[PDB]
């Protein structure tokens, strides 16, 4: 069951609910009470999804759909068969989420840790409930959402973003999309670099901080160190869904147009017409 | 509540290291310059900067390419140089409107830019042989080097190996903001529905994992930073408390662990993968592929969900429908 | 057609399997059994213990020595814990104080009894009363001389000086006199909030500072020293009084 | 910057694929109140006398009609085109059947046009029709009109600025970008599409292999169609006030079926209906009018998707005079 320093580590303590009637392990697996509601849930929502989907046409993984309703049913439920089913299932997922990521707090606890990691898990926690819950809320309809589907999900983005004619051209995009693709960028960098340090080869020796810092001075002129990259990782990734989350609660509620047309307010200032 | 995770407290001042090259000491340039504002979340030491043959090489090719674009962009505002800042964004370098095939185009239509890209193409050439030779002055792996090359390579395969394969330079990447932008559109119309190519959604597959990698790699190194975990180098050669932490945390959460290593080779490779994947998918579009939802539908692959509106027939296809 | 083949096999079709192999490869026989190069072989020949680790690799180390891994390696200290229950996976109990037995969050890992070193060859962790050219930045506070404040609001110190690294110019730890004990104690700057007139600490009670883990000399430090100590006060967020343990709701 | 919720939505395809339509209903009333400004239509006259044909002199399109009948009709053609000029605008005080003016003869024609439109273009205009109000909306000069070059303001209404004055060369950017719905595609739809059938618009592969003989070097059509096509789809979008998602399922453009709405079908017979008043009707009048209505190759003002509905999904609302003047459309 056990690493080779794991047991040292393995006290009872650091739970957020339930004392020590939770607090054990159940192979490599944390049990917390968190643990269970999070078991709990998933159990539900593949159960939902299974029964949902054996009431629908095909079984191909790629082509199942569970959509949510008509937009006319506002925000209220609907039948079982005609978007219910995903209502459901939203609460689940919310249900499991939120426990996964408490889960990860008493864990945190347990070994004299920061709690950066499950705070860092609250922003695509976040981003999922600005796609499944807060703008649905601010449209009034729950068929504003989004369907819970493999290859079906990707043509709920696709039509949305043609909604907005040149969705491109969505600020909020292109904030999102230039922090994911230097996110990518960044985390090859590092890895990169880690293993440059570790791993030259040859039986060459290994080399040192000092040496991780030369190389980036050498090739751009700056070196950010190694605690920073990590504060600077977070960050960048964090904000994928962060600066996203605007662009994406602006479409409908605070905007009608197409992207490109909001530009105007540069474009069309009188001082350059 | 540890602050240094945040920012440095009590930033410390001192003596410039230097880490001595193989070669090309003599080429580091500029004196070092502290910052306090800077250094509260990073390094406060910017410069000097090391300045060879391959970087000069590349400030050389990457100007003349940035200078062919930026002397056409003034051309489409016939030079009046307000609406050059007013329209920025919406100007261009466009490759052929026309099919001239692999026929090198007149300058007037998209010559220029087959000339910009050959210079930014060097560019990038003379730049890898920078990233990859001071690696080896230094004494390091050439790994940076290669992922940095998957990157390059993918925007040959979009800016002109593409272009070659199915044989017109009308299906490059136009250089301008919008207009590289609006290229994405009429090229995934083109090719129906980019959604559609398995290779896409594994490029995006990769780029939300090196989003979840990085959030989780930082936030752990910051969780364990109080006993030493950012120092990577030696708790891979001697395992300190920082990662048996950091391993137990995630063995605990998800059943299986990484080592402070291996965790960077996950990073690493999946960054590689964003652009290999990409690289792939673009290779096979047009070549071997025209139409990827068809494809999909081909192999049973695509939803189809029933009409809302009544279904319609496309009236090209009526009896004596016009033209 | 381009890139059709005999009977509705085009070429991206094989690609896709092709992809997915090549991922599959990568992923379960090279990355993970990478991610096997400490902690295991597990704990309670043999089949799957083999088949699970890689062929072993070696560091050759920047002053001297080599390290390989994986490699043998296990917990010789007795540890100050027993059975919650006889279930298997079943909590441990610290069975003396926990703090200074160094289990729970206060383990510490065994590394080298080793001083941690600079690429010139000095020692990487020292005091600014050897590392003089190294400042404190115009602006920031000097801690020296201002008291150290414990979890139970009370006076357990004053800083005497703060520990630089010199490879990454970053303070690592402050050192402080322990009120009526005439010795002198490292806290890492994790655990220090640094405020202008005083340090607070809530990882640890006042009176716990007596035990912080004492250093070879008082002039460097070993990386394991460095654990030692950081897992001292860490084992202070779930110990340094019984109701931390306890479950906060 | 940004526009306040509430927002009005509907929906177009099948429940959880956000294909709909989305409105600020600000906006909506607005134009709502524009096109409301149609005359009624005139009360209906006791249908008393000969034919015109047999009376009037240079009577040629209206000859069917009594003479209460056909002044009631160029009562109403003088609301609708020449309200602020009145009857001398197209004829001469002292002889109505005096062709000298140049607006009497492409009056003319407009009739023919507009009974053409309402008799031959049903598969567009429906039992809605049109009048000559739905394009020219009180002035003799509609609004909303295209040269064969991008022009700004596309309300031709209001007064252009320096730069965007057709002669001003710094602004071709800028009076492409705003026919475009402000994207940077280089491209004008209108002349590549609506100004004649030369081009044809669809650019999608209907096979998921590339076929032999089409797919290699100059036999393959360049990528340039595709920024066009969606350059035109932009367009028509913006002229309707509308989005993609009112006509395609964007999983596939390209297919129709259950991915295409009832009104991607009428936007067809509108594109095809759009080019034979362009070519057949409109583009010819550079015979009859002065060149201070020609463009700068002494081109007519020729018509768009926007010329009718400015900025609506059907022009005025759907609102119909046609019942009320069966002179003109649909004909037996
Ligand atoms: C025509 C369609 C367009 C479009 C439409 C679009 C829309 C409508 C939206 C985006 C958004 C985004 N787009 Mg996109 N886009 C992007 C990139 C992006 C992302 C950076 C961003 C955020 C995605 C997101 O919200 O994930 C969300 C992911 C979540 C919430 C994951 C949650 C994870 C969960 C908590 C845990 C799940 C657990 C599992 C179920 C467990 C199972 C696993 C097993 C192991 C147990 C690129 C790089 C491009 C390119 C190259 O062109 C592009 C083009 C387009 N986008 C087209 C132009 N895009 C979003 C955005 O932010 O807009 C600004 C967005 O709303
Ligand atoms: C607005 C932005 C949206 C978007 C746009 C998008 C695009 C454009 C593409 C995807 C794709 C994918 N998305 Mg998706 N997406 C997904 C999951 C997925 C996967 C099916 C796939 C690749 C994910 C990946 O590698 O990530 C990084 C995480 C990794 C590598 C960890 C492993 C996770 C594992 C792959 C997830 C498996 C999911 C399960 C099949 C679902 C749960 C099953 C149940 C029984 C437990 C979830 C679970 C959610 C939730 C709950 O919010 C979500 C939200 C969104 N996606 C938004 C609606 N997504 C790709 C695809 O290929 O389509 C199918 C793709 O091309
Ligand atoms: C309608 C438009 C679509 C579209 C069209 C599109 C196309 C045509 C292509 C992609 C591709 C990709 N899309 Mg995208 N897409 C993506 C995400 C992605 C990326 C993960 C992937 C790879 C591109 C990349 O990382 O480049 C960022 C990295 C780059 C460009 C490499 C740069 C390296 C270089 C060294 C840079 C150096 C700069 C210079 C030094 C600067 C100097 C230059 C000067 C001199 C001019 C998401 C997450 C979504 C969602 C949620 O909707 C989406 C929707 C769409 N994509 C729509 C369906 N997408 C690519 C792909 O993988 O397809 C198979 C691709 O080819
Ligand atoms: C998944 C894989 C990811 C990935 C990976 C990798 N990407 C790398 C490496 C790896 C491994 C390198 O090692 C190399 C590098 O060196 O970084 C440290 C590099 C590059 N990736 C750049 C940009 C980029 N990557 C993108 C994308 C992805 N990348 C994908 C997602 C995108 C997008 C999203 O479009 C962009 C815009 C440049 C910064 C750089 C080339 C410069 C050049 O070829 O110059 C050519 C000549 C010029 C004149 C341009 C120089 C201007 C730039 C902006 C800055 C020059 C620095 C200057 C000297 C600073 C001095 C100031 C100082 C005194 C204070
Ligand atoms: C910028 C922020 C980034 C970020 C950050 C972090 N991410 C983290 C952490 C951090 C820090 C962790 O601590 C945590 C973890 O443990 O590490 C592996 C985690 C995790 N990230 C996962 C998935 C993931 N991250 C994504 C994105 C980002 N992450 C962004 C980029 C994406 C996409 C789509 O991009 C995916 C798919 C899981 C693997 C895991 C949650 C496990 C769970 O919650 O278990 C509990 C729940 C289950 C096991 C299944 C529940 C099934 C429900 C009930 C019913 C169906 C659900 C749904 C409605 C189906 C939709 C259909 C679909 C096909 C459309
Ligand atoms: C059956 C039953 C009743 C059980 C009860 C117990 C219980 C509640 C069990 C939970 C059961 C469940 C739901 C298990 C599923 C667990 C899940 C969600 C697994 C998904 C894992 C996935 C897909 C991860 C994707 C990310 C990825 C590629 C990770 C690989 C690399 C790893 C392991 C990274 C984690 C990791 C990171 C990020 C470091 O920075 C780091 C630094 C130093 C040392 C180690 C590490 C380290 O391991
Ligand atoms: C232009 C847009 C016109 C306005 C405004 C008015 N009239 Fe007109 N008129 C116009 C045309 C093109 C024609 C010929 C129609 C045809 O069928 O060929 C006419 C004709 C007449 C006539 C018949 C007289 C004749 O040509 O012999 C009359 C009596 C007449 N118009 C009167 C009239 C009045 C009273 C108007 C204001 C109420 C008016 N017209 C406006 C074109 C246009
Ligand atoms: C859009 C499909 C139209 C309809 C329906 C009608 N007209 Fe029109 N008209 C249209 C255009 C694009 C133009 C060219 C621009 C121009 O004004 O020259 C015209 C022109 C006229 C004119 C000439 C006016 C002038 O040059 O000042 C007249 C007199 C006119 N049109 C009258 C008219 C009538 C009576 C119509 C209904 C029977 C009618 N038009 C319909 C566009 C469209
Ligand atoms: C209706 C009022 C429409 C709106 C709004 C949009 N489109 Fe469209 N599109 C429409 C028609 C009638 C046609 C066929 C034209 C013909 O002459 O046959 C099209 C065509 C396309 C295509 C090409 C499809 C092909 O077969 O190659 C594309 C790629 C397309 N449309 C895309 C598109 C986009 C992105 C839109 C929002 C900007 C959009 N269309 C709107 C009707 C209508
Ligand atoms: C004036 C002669 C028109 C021009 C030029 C265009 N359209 Fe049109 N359209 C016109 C009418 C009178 C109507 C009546 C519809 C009704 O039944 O009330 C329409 C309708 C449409 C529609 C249908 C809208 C719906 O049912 O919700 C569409 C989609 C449409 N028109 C599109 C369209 C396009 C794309 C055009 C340029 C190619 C275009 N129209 C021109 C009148 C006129
Ligand atoms: C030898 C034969 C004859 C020729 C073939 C040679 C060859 C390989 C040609 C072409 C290759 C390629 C790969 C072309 C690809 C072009 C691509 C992918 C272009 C993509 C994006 C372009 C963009 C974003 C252009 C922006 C342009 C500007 C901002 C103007 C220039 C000014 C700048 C300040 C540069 C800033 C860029 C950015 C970091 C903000
Ligand atoms: C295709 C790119 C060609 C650009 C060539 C110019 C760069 C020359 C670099 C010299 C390398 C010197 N060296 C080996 C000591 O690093
Ligand atoms: C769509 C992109 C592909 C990413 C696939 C990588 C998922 C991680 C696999 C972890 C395997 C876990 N385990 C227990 C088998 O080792
Ligand atoms: C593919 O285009 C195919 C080629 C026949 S000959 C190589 N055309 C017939 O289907
Ligand atoms: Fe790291």
């Amino acid at each position: 069951a056990l690493l080779s320093f794991e047991r040292k580590y393995r006290v009872r303590g650091g739970t957020l609910i339930g004392g020590d009637l939770f607090d054990f392990w159940v192979g490599p697996y944390f049990v917390g009470f968190f643990g269970v509601s999070a078991i709990f849930f998933i159990f539900l929502g593949v159960s939902l999804i299974g029964y949902a989907a054996s009431q629908g046409p095909t079984w191909d993984p790629f082509a199942i759909s569970i959509n949510p309703p008509d937009l006319k049913y506002g925000l209220g439920a609907a039948p079982l068969l005609e978007g219910g089913f995903w209502q459901a299932i939203t609460v689940c997922a919310l249900g499991a989420f939120i426990s996964w990521m408490l889960r990860e707090v008493e864990i945190s606890r347990k070994l004299g840790i920061g709690w950066h990691v499950p705070l860092a898990f609250c922003v695509p926690i976040f981003m999922f409930c600005v796609l499944q819950v807060f703008r649905p809320l601010l449209l009034g309809s729950w068929g504003h959402a989004f369907p819970y589907g493999i290859l079906s999900h990707l043509d709920w983005v696709n039509n949305f973003g043609y909604q907005y004619l040149n969705w491109h051209y969505n600020p909020g995009h292109m904030s999102s999309v230039s922090f994911l693709f230097v996110n990518a960028m960044a985390l090859g960098l590092h890895g990169g670099l880690i293993l440059s340090v570790a791993n030259p080869g040859d039986g060459d020796k290994v080399k040192t901080a000092e040496h991780e810092n030369q190389y980036f001075r050498d090739v751009v002129g700056y070196s950010i160190g190694a605690l920073s990259i990590h504060r600077l990782g977070l960050f960048l990734a964090s904000n994928i869904f962060l600066t996203g989350a605007f662009g994406t609660i602006a479409s409908g509620p605070f905007w009608t147009r197409g992207w490109p047309e909001w530009w105007g307010w540069w474009l069309d200032i009188p001082f350059w017409s | 509540a540890d602050y240094q995770t945040i920012y440095t407290q009590i930033q410390a001042r001192g003596p410039h290291i230097t880490v001595s090259g193989e070669w090309g000491d003599n080429d580091r340039v500029g004196k070092p310059f502290y910052s306090y504002w800077l250094g509260k979340i990073g390094d406060a030491q910017i410069g000097p900067i090391y300045l060879g043959a391959s970087g000069i090489a590349a400030f050389a090719f990457g100007s003349t390419a940035i200078l062919i674009i930026l002397f056409n962009m003034a051309a489409e505002v016939h030079f009046d140089p307000l609406q050059f800042f007013r329209q920025f964004f919406w100007l261009g370098l466009y490759p052929p409107k026309a099919q001239y095939g692999m026929g090198i185009p007149p300058l007037h239509d998209g010559g220029w830019w087959l000339m910009a890209g050959l210079f930014m193409t060097l560019s990038l050439g003379s730049w890898w042989i920078r990233v990859y030779s001071r690696a080896r002055a230094l004494g390091l792996g050439t790994h940076i080097a290669w992922n940095f090359a998957a990157a390059i390579f993918f925007v040959l395969c979009i800016g002109c190996i593409h272009p070659t394969l199915v044989g017109s330079w009308s299906e490059g990447v136009p250089f301008g903001i919008w207009p590289h932008i609006d290229w994405l559109t009429a090229f995934s119309i083109r090719y129906g529905n980019f959604y559609y190519c398995p290779w896409h959604g594994f490029s995006i597959g990769f780029a939300y994992g090196c989003g979840l990698l990085f959030a989780a790699h930082g936030a752990t190194i910051l969780a364990v930073a109080r006993f030493g975990g950012d120092r990577e180098i030696e708790q891979i050669t001697d395992r300190g408390t920082a990662v048996e932490r950091a391993a137990l945390f995630w063995r605990w959460t998800i059943g299986f662990n990484a080592t402070i290593e291996s965790v960077h080779r996950w990073g690493w490779f999946f960054s590689l993968m964003v652009m290999v994947s990409a690289s792939v998918g673009i290779l096979l579009t047009g070549t071997f592929v025209d139409n990827w939802y068809l494809w999909c539908v081909k192999h049973g692959a695509a939803p189809d969900y029933p009409a809302y509106l009544p279904a319609t027939p496309d009236p090209a296809s009526l009896p004596g429908a016009p033209k | 057609y381009h890139g059709a083949l005999a009977q509705h096999l085009d070429i991206a079709q094989l690609v896709w399997y092709a992809q997915w192999l090549v991922i599959w490869t990568v992923v379960l026989l090279y990355l993970r059994r990478e991610d096997r190069r400490e902690g295991y072989p597990l704990v309670e020949p043999e089949d799957g213990q083999v088949y699970e680790l890689p062929y072993p690799k070696t560091f050759v180390l920047p002053h001297g020595g080599t390290v390989t891994v994986p490699r043998r390696r296990p917990e010789t200290r007795e540890l100050k814990l027993a059975q919650t229950d006889g279930f298997e996976g079943a909590p441990l109990q610290p069975t003396g104080n926990p703090l200074v037995d160094a289990v729970g969050p206060a383990s510490y890992a065994e590394r080298a009894e080793v001083v941690d070193a600079t690429v010139d060859g000095k020692a990487k962790i020292v005091p600014l009363r050897v590392a003089t050219d190294f400042s404190i930045a115009e602006g920031d506070v000097d801690p020296r001389g201002l008291p150290v404040v414990a979890a139970d609001g009370v006076e357990a110190g004053t800083v005497t000086d703060l520990w630089v690294d010199r490879s990454e110019h970053y303070f690592r730890y402050l050192e402080l006199s322990v009120a009526g004990s005439a010795r002198t104690a490292l806290i890492p700057l994790g655990f220090c909030d640094v405020k202008k007139d005083k340090i607070v600490v809530t990882s640890i009670l006042s009176e716990q500072f007596a035990n912080v883990p004492r250093l070879q000399s008082r002039d460097q430090i070993t990386l394991r020293e460095e654990d030692k100590v950081s897992a001292y006060y860490a084992g202070g967020l779930l110990y340094a009084t019984p109701e931390r343990a306890e479950s906060l709701l | 910057c940004f526009e306040p919720p509430p927002a009005t939505t509907t929906q177009t395809g099948f429940r959880g694929l956000s294909m709909g339509e989305v409105l600020h209903p600000a906006t909506v009333k607005a134009k709502k109140e524009r096109d409301a400004q149609y005359p009624p239509a005139l009360a209906a006259v006791k249908a008393e006398g000969p034919p015109v044909s047999q009376v009037y002199k240079n009577v040629k399109v209206l000859g069917n009609l009594t003479e209460a009948e056909f002044l009631r009709t160029m009562t109403a053609i003088t609301e609708w085109v020449s309200p602020q000029e009145g009857c001398t605008y197209c004829h001469d005080e002292n002889n109505l059947a005096s062709e000298a003016k140049y607006p009497y003869v492409v009056a003319r024609r407009m009739l023919e046009m507009t009974r053409a439109i309402n008799t031959n273009w049903t598969q567009h205009v429906a039992q809605t029709g049109v009048t000559c109000y739905t394009c020219h909306r009180g002035t003799p000069l509609p609004p909303y009109v295209r040269y064969l070059e991008p022009t700004l303001p596309l309300n031709n209404r209001e007064t252009p600025t320096h730069v965007e004055r057709v002669e001003t060369r710094s602004g071709y950017v800028v009076r492409l970008a705003k026919y475009t719905a402000y994207s940077a595609l280089n491209y004008d739809p209108f002349t590549m599409f609506l100004a004649n059938d030369k081009r044809q618009v669809r650019v999608v592969p209907q096979t998921a292999l590339p076929l032999v003989g089409v797919s290699r070097g100059k036999e393959r059509r360049p990528l340039s169609d595709a920024y066009a096509t969606f350059a035109l789809m932009m367009s028509i979008s913006d002229s309707l006030g509308t989005n993609c998602t009112f006509c395609h399922n964007a999983q596939t453009f390209e297919s129709w079926g259950k991915k295409s709405t009832p009104q991607r079908a009428i936007a067809w017979w509108g594109i095809r209906m759009v080019r034979d008043l362009n070519m057949n009707y409109l583009a010819p009048l550079n015979a009859s009018l002065p060149a201070s209505r020609l463009g700068r190759q002494g081109e007519a003002p020729q018509a768009d998707c926007r010329t009718c509905h400015q900025g609506v999904t059907k022009p005025l609302f759907g609102a119909s005079r046609l019942k009320d003047y069966p002179e003109l459309g649909p004909i037996k």
